């Protein structure tokens, strides 16, 4: 509906009773500029460019999330405790860069259509749980008010190792696995 | 599973022609139900579902709340855009360009995949050539793929049949590149 | 210059 050269979210604000937990982030043209670590009261910028030239007061996020908590309790009362519906996430795995054996790379696991925003994303290497070299985005907003989240695995392509992205979510009957390997 | 009650607030700024045309839409969401919003093109809060009137009427009756929200079009949207102009909107990451076939035997249909990866911003032009002829059919492209780390990639595939001694080239133009990247694949 | 943000309106309801 809204045509624009650029779109920013200068507050994606989230609070949920499970935990409870929250998230505060800014987005520009669909990518996450920062989130605020609400426990540590720290703004965590997502690019070195941003870390050196930008600043955001973490108390702004803390204050806003406190308002959401207040608002949430009002709307629970007004809705007779209407709970969130669990949606079925969609999972895709692809590489960051063209694959050549022996050349360090990154695998990307996109977990889309997440709701509610509670998920476990982990990696398997030859069936083994991966403990290092994993990072992930925050929850990224969607115009239908679900979320997506992206996890990253650093890896060394080889002829003897294969990968799965493993996703746990209340909308799934069992853990969902998405497979990837160098062809 | 455990029940969960979710609340979202999304403050969104829409920009066109720099900061000349700006629209602010703030959205109040219970679970996934948007129940109230402020749209600067409307100028007051509106209820969008039956959950909303108590919120919208309250904020509209609080003139300093209303007035502060109207001012955010300037004090937040445009203000922060000036900061984007110094950083985000100057970010330039050059694409890496690779060609590979999808096994390759001469008179047998194949797909040539031009991988254009790790670039920013999103604007890009990718063209296939067969010898000196630009390929305007048989091209199948993925959507723009968002990697989540402030880069994109796109795969542009060419349906073709290897014949000797055809030469194929993928030509890539991008705001990060002073001259186009040309990568070539030679049949046999 | 510091980034600013959009303030969440607060509902008025009995606590
Ligand atoms: C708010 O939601 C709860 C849960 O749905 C309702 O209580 C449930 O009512 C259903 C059907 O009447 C009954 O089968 C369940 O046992 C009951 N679950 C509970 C109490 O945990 C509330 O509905 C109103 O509750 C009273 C108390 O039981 C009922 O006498 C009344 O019929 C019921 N009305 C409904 C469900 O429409 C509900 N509150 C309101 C105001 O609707
Ligand atoms: C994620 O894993 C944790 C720890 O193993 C578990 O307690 C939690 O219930 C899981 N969350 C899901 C499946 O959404």
């Amino acid at each position: 509906d809204i045509v624009a050269d650029h779109v920013a979210s200068y507050g994606v604000n989230l609070y949920q009773s499970y935990g409870p937990s929250g998230q505060y982030s800014h987005e520009f043209d669909g990518d996450e500029e920062f989130y605020v670590d609400l426990e540590r009261k720290e703004t965590v910028w997502q690019l070195p460019l941003f870390r050196r030239f930008r600043r955001f007061d973490p108390q702004f996020a803390l204050t806003n999330i406190a308002v959401l908590k207040h608002n949430l309790n009002c709307v629970i009362k007004r809705s007779n405790s209407t709970a969130a519906t669990n949606e079925v996430p969609e999972v895709t795995v692809f590489s960051k860069s063209p694959v050549t054996l022996g050349q360090p790379n990154t695998l990307i696991c996109l977990v889309d259509n997440i709701f509610p925003p509670v998920v476990n994303i982990t990696w398997l290497s030859n069936g083994h749980s991966v403990t290092e070299g994993v990072s992930e985005t925050s929850f990224l907003s969607k115009s239908d008010h679900s979320f997506f989240k992206i996890s990253y695995l650093t890896f060394l392509p080889s002829d003897d190792e294969i990968y799965d992205c493993k996703v746990e979510h209340w909308g799934l009957d069992e853990p969902l696995l998405k497979h990837w390997e160098p062809e | 599973s455990p029940e969960d009650f979710v609340y979202q607030f999304k403050g969104m700024c829409y920009f066109t022609n720099g900061t000349e045309r700006v629209r602010l839409v703030t959205r109040y969401i219970y679970n996934r139900e948007e129940y109230a919003r402020f749209d600067s093109d409307v100028g007051v809060y509106r209820a969008v579902t039956p959950l909303g009137p108590p919120a919208a009427e309250y904020w509209n009756s609080q003139k300093e709340v209303l007035e502060r929200t109207r001012a955010e079009l300037d004090t937040v949207c445009r203000h922060n855009y000036q900061l984007e102009l110094r950083t985000t909107l100057q970010r330039r990451v050059e694409p890496t360009v690779t060609i590979s076939p999808s096994t390759e035997a001469l008179n047998h249909h194949n797909l040539l995949v031009c991988s254009v990866t790790d670039f920013y911003p999103a604007q890009i032009k990718v063209r296939w050539f067969r010898n000196d002829q630009e390929e305007t059919t048989g091209v199948v492209s993925t959507p723009l793929i968002r990697n989540g780390d402030w880069t994109f990639q796109i795969l542009v595939m060419l349906e073709m049949t290897p014949q000797r001694g055809d030469v194929y080239t993928c030509h890539v133009e991008h705001p990060s590149l002073q001259n186009p990247i040309i990568v070539e694949w030679r049949a046999q | 210059v510091e980034e600013l943000y959009l303030v969440a309106g607060e509902e008025g309801c009995g606590g």
